[PDB]
């Protein structure tokens, strides 16, 4: 029955703050700390600090001391966490959860995602991959889209409008000077190219963009 | 501070087996620990706490043992659900630690990487710039070095690299590795290579090109 749910996403440029709500459902709100904790893939879960909504007192891990701010409104079972003088450092995920005395975090909310760049909203550049030569050796011949550029995240891709689903790898996007890149992989028999087309369609909703690539062989 | 460690990143299995995860606190913190359980997207999911406890609902096949600073997770019968990554946190004293984290991932039979490279398209020259790429498809394990060279010598700044994960119908993993140079900087050279080290053979599967010759 205890739920807690957070607020949505969060972008925002450095130096920016940001102020994100935990709703407890489903249990007496005051009667357990909320704590909050950051996850990125470097510093793996890290606990940012608590707060005893019955008083507002908190607790704080000295490495978020003066980064974040934690808070509550009584009257609507809220917890609040403030992020200020925000960086790329600060992009990640950040959890509330309830705390148990003896329990430990047994109720965790979903998370909010918080991006903080400096780049602006783009489309990528699709470039195609074509095997140099044109060339392959056995009875397969790998093919490849690079979505180079683009932000925020995220794009989504398809070889031949999805009829080519089989033999598809796309590998996850990667930051580079504050613009993503991300780049896919389709292996087909050498009997379908380059005798028949192989197209990359890319979306990308944030800018508005739809394009199709073309994969040619080619010579010097 | 008190350093969780979980001294294993990843640790292969299979479906049926029983494995155990270990996480060790640097001082003692009695029984006060908790194992979460993760997967991608996900927020994490209580899955034992004082140790050894399971929470409301959780599996019995998920056991914890341990007092003092060693403890384990022992997940027993695993099945395909139980496929994710497991966190130990130690919630005795502040500041609340977590361990690193442990992720559980299908055991398969070794598998050569299949590698292509490929030059930086026309479109991308004309807008001044020089991408090139590699490919190192469905391989096994996920352990792998690939290295760039330009003309004979290796090259490092300027390579950017993604890997996917445990492939869901195959068990096998992919990467990509991508140098990206400025239009001039790769009309300097003539050689481009692409070099990958796996357990699967003692020597490197090699890759290359050279530029405006077929």
């Amino acid at each position: 029955q205890a739920y807690l749910q957070e607020s949505g996403a969060e972008l925002v440029r450095p130096g920016a703050s940001v102020k994100m709500s935990c709703k407890a459902s489903g249990y007496r709100f005051t009667s357990y700390n909320m704590h909050w904790v950051k996850q990125t893939p470097r510093q793996g879960l890290e606990w940012i600090g608590a707060i005893y909504p019955g008083n507002g007192d908190t607790s704080y891990n000295q490495k978020f001391k003066g980064k974040a701010t934690l808070t509550v409104d009584k009257s609507s079972s809220t917890a609040y966490m403030q992020l200020s003088s925000l960086t790329s450092e600060d992009s990640a995920v950040y959890f509330c959860a309830r705390g148990r005395l003896s329990l430990g975090f047994d109720y965790w909310g979903q998370g909010s995602t918080l991006t903080v760049s400096s780049a602006k909203t783009t489309a990528p550049s699709v470039y195609p991959l074509a095997p140099v030569c044109g060339d392959t050796t056995g009875s397969s011949v790998t093919l490849g889209c690079l979505v180079k550029g683009y932000f925020p995240e995220p794009v989504t891709l398809t070889w031949n409008s999805g009829s080519l689903s089989s033999g598809v790898h796309t590998f996850p996007a990667v930051l580079q000077s504050d613009l993503y890149t991300l780049s896919s992989s389709v292996t087909v028999t050498s009997s379908t190219w380059p005798s028949q087309s192989i197209t990359c369609n890319v979306a990308h909703p944030a800018s508005s963009t739809k394009v199709d690539k073309k994969i040619e062989p080619r010579g010097p | 501070d008190i350093v969780m460690t979980q001294s294993q990143k990843f640790m292969s299995t299979s479906v049926g087996d029983r494995v155990s995860i270990s996480c060790k606190a640097s001082q003692n913190v009695g029984n006060i620990i908790a194992w979460y359980q993760q997967k991608p997207g996900q927020s994490p999911k209580a899955l034992i706490y004082l140790a050894s406890y399971r929470y409301s609902g959780v599996p019995d096949r998920f056991t914890g043992s341990g007092s003092g600073t060693d403890f384990t997770l022992t997940i027993s019968n695993v099945q395909s659900e139980d496929l994710a990554e497991y966190f130990c946190q130690q919630y005795s004293s502040f500041p609340l630690t977590f361990g690193a984290g442990t992720k559980l991932e299908l055991k398969r039979a070794d598998a050569a990487p299949t590698v292509s490279i490929f030059p930086p398209s026309s479109e991308q020259l004309t807008s001044g710039g020089a991408s090139v790429v590699c490919f190192l498809n469905n391989f096994y394990p996920k352990d792998i070095n690939v290295k760039w060279k330009i003309d004979g010598s290796e090259r490092q700044n300027g390579v950017l690299n993604s890997w996917t994960d445990q492939d869901s119908k195959d068990s096998t993993y992919s990467m990509s590795s991508t140098l990206t140079l400025t239009k001039d900087e790769y009309e300097r050279h003539n050689s481009y290579t692409c070099e990958a080290t796996h357990k699967t053979s003692t020597s490197p599967i090699v890759k290359s090109f050279n530029r405006n010759e077929c």
